[PDB]
């Protein structure tokens, strides 16, 4: 359209006092080709907006007329294009060249301090194009090089850094797809929850980047056995901003899943497609058991007994007494529990270290707790007054 | 011309980062600022001039007033040149750095140059410039191209703080013909009759 003779000409010509980078030859090869509203490349404001919806794959011209940018500003937008850029045309054949010619404070680095690298649009590459030749090797070689690129990124965030979070867009961008190959699916969930934290505000807030993250937090928070199992979804809003259909149904359902406990609801709610995962198969028994667990702590609890049995764990979670000092235990070693399950008495004492974060119950019941706390306090205090 | 104290204000938003003069301006605007500190300067030997940016790093204090601009300079580069323009609270604040001057009896005056419109609203403008009328504080707007894409903001503001040429209310407007940097502010009332120009 007219939007590049238009739009970048008011702003060259009120704004810019000289137009060194401004020619009508050389703009006339962009309303060429497109002539819809997107355009491919462009300067200015304009240049902004644009995206990599079109997939113009002109960036790699676009980057040797940036020299004609330094008769107008300095280099700032440059490293958000290019190698930035490339992730969504998944080539890294010819990515390789660039990468050599940039580096890391060698062309970028000039007159300009340092902007904190490529973290969003503005700025000059330096910890950027080093993380982004980790994921080059990520998705064509080995992890062996790939995390031996992530060590000083590590160290260098947790050195330097600001209030706001930037860096970790780039960082945990990476990270994502490291650990999505790998058989840890803890570490996994704790790296995707720190980067949606950044999807929200900038950096493609479009619900086309919001489905595709929901997929990995889908099968983490799942297998995931380290903060309870659902208690994180209905905190912070993940399946809200989804839909119900294409096959994320079954992130609704696990709800009530997990909710009810009834075994049949799992067998047709995971289908061969992805239980057959080896990870899933040993996991298949780890989501009823933490939660039946938990629960029967808040039911026998009145006052001093926390106190539980054989038979209220047994009945529950339909296992046998030789899981029921095994399956448990495993949870009581990870820091979920304290005390420990006496065989020979036949009783279970367990002591209280999970906080139950989002209970709601039990406000209005320790108000009352407050006040016969204060009452006895003051009644004795009254009585030191006296005598 | 006279005793007075001058606090500068240095505009960073959307509209400063993206093309704006040759030069990268914000690089220019820190020449704008020794401009004027080198036309103050030569005209009396004691003065006091101010650095406060309260453009897209909210509201803050840089430096306060001093003769030299060695700390002016290197405080400029490590600022921030993304966010938007408030005006709002910038020019508030500046009431209260006008207290910081040593003889109380100096001409108060504020320099602030617009090359963005700002998105706050203009009912705290209103209350803002009868307050400055009474304390007889000299106003100066510099307002580059904001008048083409947008309409004066700060007309309001002018308007209640109204007075002759001879006490405060001067409002400019940059020429939008190309022309050199210093010489914008020549021909306007800012740094003529001063030591330099």
């Amino acid at each position: 359209m007219f939007n590049n003779h238009e739009i970048d000409t008011i702003l060259s010509t009120l704004r810019m006092e000289a137009d060194p980078s401004l020619h009508p030859l050389f703009e006339q090869f962009e309303k060429f080709y497109e002539e819809k509203l997107w355009f491919q490349l462009s300067e200015s404001l304009t240049k902004f907006f644009d995206d990599a919806k079109s997939t113009p794959l002109r960036l790699r011209l676009y980057d040797n007329f940036v020299s004609k940018f330094y008769d107008k500003i300095n280099q700032l937008s440059v490293v958000k294009y290019l190698l930035a850029s490339l992730k969504d045309s998944k080539d890294f054949d010819e990515s390789l060249k660039y990468l050599d010619d940039l580096k890391a404070q060698f062309q970028e680095l000039d007159s300009k301090k340092q902007r904190n690298n490529g973290s969003k649009d503005h700025g000059d590459g330096i910890l950027l194009i080093d993380s982004e030749i980790a994921r080059t090797y990520l998705l064509k070689n080995d992890l062996v090089k790939a995390r031996d690129l992530l060590d000083d990124l590590e160290k260098t965030l947790d050195k330097k850094d600001s209030i706001p979070l930037r860096i970790t867009n780039s960082f945990y961008s990476t990270n994502s797809q490291y650990f999505k190959f790998k058989n840890d699916f803890n570490s996994f969930y704790y790296t995707s929850l720190l980067y949606l934290s950044t999807l929200e505000p900038s950096t493609s807030i479009t619900l086309a980047e919001r489905q595709q993250l929901a997929y990995d937090l889908s099968i983490s928070a799942l297998l995931g056995d380290k903060i309870y199992n659902f208690g994180e979804l209905l905190h912070h809003p993940i399946m809200e901003t989804i839909v119900n259909d294409s096959n994320y149904d079954w992130l609704f359902q696990l709800l009530n899943a997990l909710t009810v406990g009834d075994f049949d609801k799992f067998d047709s709610l995971i289908k061969v497609q992805i239980s057959k995962i080896p990870i899933l198969a040993q996991h298949e028994s780890f989501l009823r058991q933490k939660i039946c667990l938990m629960t029967l702590i808040e039911t026998v609890f009145v006052k001093n007994i926390r106190m539980l049995s054989f038979e209220d764990i047994s009945k529950a979670t339909h296992l046998p007494k030789d899981n029921v000092e095994h399956l448990v235990m495993r949870a009581i070693s990870l820091g979920l529990l304290k005390g420990s399950i006496d065989q020979v008495n036949e009783l279970v004492t367990i002591s209280w270290v999970q906080p139950r974060i989002i209970s709601g119950d039990q406000i209005t019941k320790m108000k009352d707790r407050l006040v016969e706390w204060n009452d006895q306090v003051e009644k004795l205090g009254k009585k030191m007054e006296a005598r | 011309m006279v005793l007075e104290a001058t606090v500068l204000v240095i505009d960073n938003s959307e509209y400063s980062r993206n093309g704006d003069f040759p030069r990268t301006r914000f690089e220019a605007q820190i020449d704008s600022v020794e401009f004027i500190f080198q036309a103050k300067r030569n005209s009396n030997p004691e003065n006091t001039v101010g650095l406060i940016s309260g453009a897209g790093a909210n509201p803050r204090v840089l430096s306060t007033f001093t003769a030299e601009f060695g700390k002016i300079l290197a405080g400029l580069h490590d600022t921030q040149i993304e966010g938007k323009l408030h005006m709002a609270t910038a020019l508030q604040i500046a009431q209260l750095t006008l207290k910081h001057r040593q003889n109380k009896v100096q001409h108060q005056r504020i320099v602030a140059f617009v090359c963005s419109p700002i998105s706050d609203s203009r009912d705290e403008l209103i209350r803002l410039a009868k307050t400055l009328k009474k304390n007889n504080v000299a106003v100066d707007i510099i307002n580059f191209g904001e008048i083409e894409q947008n309409t004066e903001l700060l007309d309001e503001f002018i308007a209640a703080v109204n007075n002759p040429q001879e006490e405060t209310s001067h409002l400019l407007t940059v020429t939008p013909g190309p022309r050199l940097l210093y010489e914008n502010i020549a021909s306007s009332p800012i740094i003529l009759e001063e030591g330099s120009s």
